[PDB]
């Protein structure tokens, strides 16, 4: 009688206009607050993604394998039940997954007898005993996970992990509030590639992130690194181009930098950090560099060692003075000095010909000089600026302008 | 009592706000567990698709001809009982007919009386005791048919479609994986135009399909073709300007295509192509390109050759680097790059005016610049991309975007 009211309530046309696209562009049908699944759904065979939200006791049926466009199932609130060609099927097709665990049997214990599953999403949220979850550590099935994201109040990372460091490869994780401990655990990955640690409270970083030995790239977010000194084994990431360690607390930069000049993405927006020394721009590698909402006092001129440089943002920083030689590097695509403590425009800034973004909002400023049309790339959308700062330009400049 | 209460309960309003389009943008009306037609479905006049779909043994009466604007019907497990004035008024207004069943009875017979039907489209396995290509030996009466659909898992074509085929301008097959006993049959249905085998399985294109002179598209979906090595006779077909070939397991792109210079719509999507050559380059006349979820180690040059290029499709496969030439066309209009190793997409796009929608999102793409804005007609709905990535832009070029969008 249940699947018979499915099937009456929703027809497919109903489902045609609940068509939609999600975020990683698949077809998606949105179902919210469902008495359960119909079988109206699994007629639709071009259908890419499944969403259930708090849709519970239901069971799936053999009619999925109708559908053999899956690739994403978004199985949020909701604990669902399983049958034996349902399990074979989402075996050979079903690749990324996205469950909500609000509560620890809401999370059905069905997703592990996979193996193509790549992509996971473990948001929710975690109690004391982390090890006992026997249903993280049986992912040993899956062979092709990659993906793996997990918002939850996570202190200890499982042994599932360590079991799985073979072929996962990206860690996003947000505990809020809650410390993450026993960094053994992530110790013991080897062939992860990306590390994205929101509210974990680290205090230091671990010698788990230097046994990597292939980490693309690392996120330490909400972190609260007051001191940035075990950068010694930081050199051992040959892989590591992005440190987006922003929002964070580094109140001064040593000379250890060096170890790794490889880095090219680097993020200290909203740090504690007060004068850069001479050693953060021996690493020419550095195209990507990002203080925004500091509060540094001065930019010494050894800025002019980072030629590669294509992004240098200190938004909303304390600087009175800029020195011509970020003028001189012509490669810095990207470059933001809003809200600083700056005085004049620079007059000579025509020379920098590949300079694609100059965020200097709300510099104090006193007039445009004439040269931005030799600037080939900067526009009053790049130059964002106080509107009195926007209406300096000469007359003939304005008609230059208005047609770039 | 039936009959009446359907009448009452689905009133004309109700059913006149339930009025739907296609995707031939013309009107219809799904009817979906119905006890029969409600006289207020035959009132409405501006009807252009009636969905007679699962309607248990409905009897059609005369107040079909109400529905002056009725050209398709689509008779879904739906045994329709007709009489003659209802006849009449559907063999001389009605031209299109989508027959699905699932049994010879539940195929009805005067539908092989109708005089201006054109298109007709059957789905159910047709392979039966006495009665294979023998209950459609009245296509014979129907002078005026083009288009003809069999979804019935048919082994071989039948003889009585081959004498149809003088008159039938299309002819699309699908078998759901069973091969169709070609023998160079299909060489007397001169008059066709686009041979589109669905999910035929063929693994080989037989000489037939390049015998015919007539047919402009010929789309071998899922016909599983390993080598595409029939393509040098194509370039006898003059008319022949869209072949796509997706869905099969062509693993290498022979020079040999260089001689089709005809080509416009070469779809070659979902396929294990390791690479598109230089010479694949060598037609000119390609407008509409589809390479998705291919295995390309990268994207030549010569795309610059393809000035008339306006969708490159090229999602989901491995591409590392965005080559120049690909900005140095300016034709481009819809850019399905996401999910792809691109590191970086060039200022050039900003080159690009054609391009009203773009395919950003996923990708290794470190930041989007701001070239983006210069193009007009590319809006927020055209630039699919991540939150962040869009945010990227500078807040006033994005501003600009907004208003654009809006309006």
């Amino acid at each position: 009688l249940k699947q018979l009211n499915l099937n009456n309530e929703w027809t497919p046309d109903k489902l045609r206009q609940k068509l939609q696209t999600n975020a990683h562009n698949r077809l998606e049908l949105p179902l919210i607050m469902l008495s359960g699944l119909p079988d109206t759904v699994f007629e639709i065979t071009e259908l890419q993604s499944l969403k259930l939200e708090i849709i519970k006791n239901v069971m799936i049926p053999a009619t999925i394998a109708q559908l053999d466009n899956l690739q994403e199932l978004c199985l949020h609130q909701c604990s669902v039940k399983i049958h034996s060609a349902a399990l074979s099927f989402l075996k050979e097709n079903l690749k990324v997954l996205s469950v909500k665990f609000d509560d620890m049997r809401e999370l059905p214990p069905w997703m592990y007898g996979l193996r193509n599953l790549e992509e996971l999403y473990l948001v929710g949220s975690l109690s004391h005993d982390i090890s006992k979850n026997v249903t993280l550590e049986s992912l040993r099935d899956l062979k092709s996970l990659k993906i793996l994201s997990i918002k939850s109040n996570v202190s200890k990372i499982p042994q599932a992990v360590v079991d799985v460091s073979s072929h996962l490869q990206k860690m996003c994780v947000h505990n809020d509030g809650t410390k993450l401990v026993m960094l053994n655990n992530l110790k013991k990955m080897t062939n992860l590639t990306e590390l994205e640690l929101v509210h974990c409270d680290l205090e230091r970083i671990p010698h788990a992130v230097f046994s990597l030995l292939s980490l693309q790239e690392l996120d330490l977010k909400e972190n609260n690194l007051k001191s940035i000194e075990e950068i010694v084994s930081f050199q051992h990431l040959r892989k590591l181009t992005v440190l987006k360690l922003w929002y964070n607390s580094i109140a001064y930069i040593p000379e250890h930098i060096k170890k790794l000049t490889s880095l090219e993405r680097l993020f200290f927006s909203h740090n504690k950090v007060e004068v850069l020394p001479s050693h953060l721009f021996l690493c020419n590698k550095i195209r990507y560099l990002d203080l925004s909402y500091n509060d540094i006092r001065f930019i010494p001129p050894e800025i002019g060692v980072l030629q590669s440089l294509q992004y240098f943002s200190i938004t909303c920083n304390k600087v009175e003075s800029l020195p011509d030689e970020l003028y001189f590097c012509k490669k810095l695509k990207t470059l933001k000095i809003g809200k600083n403590s700056l005085s004049v425009l620079s007059p000579k800034i025509g020379n920098l010909l590949f300079l694609s973004y100059l965020d200097i909002k709300g510099n104090h400023f006193e007039v445009l000089p004439p040269e931005l049309g030799d600037c080939r790339a900067l526009k009053r959308a790049g130059l964002v600026v106080e509107d009195a700062l926007f209406e300096t330009l000469p007359s003939d400049v304005r008609e230059q302008m208005k047609a770039d | 009592l039936r009959q009446l209460n359907l009448n009452n309960e689905w009133t004309l309003d109700k059913l006149r706000q339930r009025l739907t389009k296609n995707a031939q943008d013309k009107l219809e009306l799904h009817l979906f567990m119905l006890s029969g037609i409600p006289d207020t479905v035959f009132d409405l006049v501006e009807l252009e698709v009636l969905k007679l779909e699962l309607i248990p043994d409905v009897t059609i009466p005369p107040s079909i001809a109400q529905l002056t604007g009725l050209k398709e019907l689509w008779l879904y497990h739906t045994a329709a009982k007709i009489e003659a004035p209802a006849l009449a008024f559907l063999r001389e207004n009605l031209r299109a007919l989508h027959i699905k069943f699932t049994d010879i009875k539940e195929i009805p017979l005067w539908i092989y009386s109708l005089k201006t039907l054109e298109e007709l489209h059957l789905t159910g396995n047709l392979s039966a005791e006495n009665n294979r290509y023998i209950v459609i030996d009245g296509l014979r009466e129907l002078k005026r048919l083009k288009v003809l659909r069999l979804k019935s898992n048919l082994s071989k074509l039948p003889q009585v479609v081959t004498d149809v085929g003088v008159h039938l301008q299309k002819l699309s097959i699908n078998n759901e994986g069973t091969k169709l006993i070609v023998l160079n049959s299909l060489k007397k249905m001169v008059n066709l135009t686009e041979l589109e085998l669905i999910r035929c399985d063929l693994e080989r294109i037989p000489h037939s399909i390049f015998s015919l002179h007539n047919l402009q598209e010929i789309d071998l979906k899922d016909n599983n073709l390993k080598t595409i090595e029939e393509i040098i006779s194509f370039q006898h077909l003059h008319r022949l300007t869209c072949l796509k070939l997706w869905y099969n397991h062509i693993a290498y792109i022979p020079i040999q295509i260089g001689n089709l210079t005809n080509l416009e719509r070469l779809y070659l999507n979902r396929n294990k192509i390791e690479k598109i050559p230089t010479q694949l380059f060598y037609c000119r006349k390609l407008r509409y390109l589809d390479l998705s979820h291919n295995n390309l180690t990268f994207l030549p040059a010569d795309i610059g050759l393809l000035q008339n290029l306006q969708n490159l499709a090229v999602t989901a496969n491995r591409i590392e680097a965005l080559p120049p030439e690909l900005f140095q066309c300016r034709k481009l209009r819809a850019l399905h790059l996401g999910n792809n190793v691109l590191q970086s997409l060039p200022s050039r796009v900003g080159e690009l005016t054609n391009l009203t929608q773009i395919e950003l999102r996923g990708n290794r793409l470190e930041c989007l610049p701001v070239e983006l804005g210069e193009c007009p007609l590319l809006k927020r709905s055209g630039l699919v991309v991540e939150e962040d990535l869009f945010s990227t832009l500078p807040p006033e070029v994005k501003e600009r975007l907004w208003r654009a969008d809006k309006e």
